[PDB]
């Protein structure tokens, strides 16, 4: 995944940092796309 | 040796430990609680309405000390229990 920035909008706490977040979420995204691309697929195939 | 100057010499180290252990304690106290407040009010700046209640609370709390500690202070140097 690349990255693209958007210029500008109290920021958040993250629980237990950032970046342990940021890898155990990552993966659960690309599993979130796979499955939005599959019921598109199941919707088109209808 | 007046027994009055032995016991003013006294009083005055006295008083200095007091207003010593005064300042420390405040001076710390005060930093720590501002601490406190200082992040808060970085996390979510408009949260600061309501960190000054307790803040408040806290700085009366080591104030109050600090100042009845100058009371005593004064009463060493000035009214010096003991003194003939």
């Amino acid at each position: 995944m690349e990255v693209e920035y958007v210029g500008e909008v109290t920021l958040y706490s993250f629980e237990p940092d950032p970046e342990t977040l940021f890898d155990a979420l990552l993966p659960r995204y690309i599993a979130t796309r796979v499955y939005a691309a599959l019921l598109e697929a199941a919707a088109s195939e209808s | 040796l007046d027994p009055n100057a032995i016991i003013t010499a006294g009083a005055l180290i006295g008083g200095g430990l007091i207003m010593g252990g005064g300042a420390i304690g405040a001076g710390i106290g005060d930093g720590i609680a501002g601490n406190a407040l200082i992040s808060g009010i970085a996390r979510q700046p408009e949260a600061q309405g309501r960190l000054f209640t307790p803040f408040f609370i806290t700085v009366g709390l080591v104030e109050a000390a600090y100042f009845i500690n100058l009371a005593f202070m004064a009463l060493f140097v000035f009214a010096t229990p003991g003194l003939q």
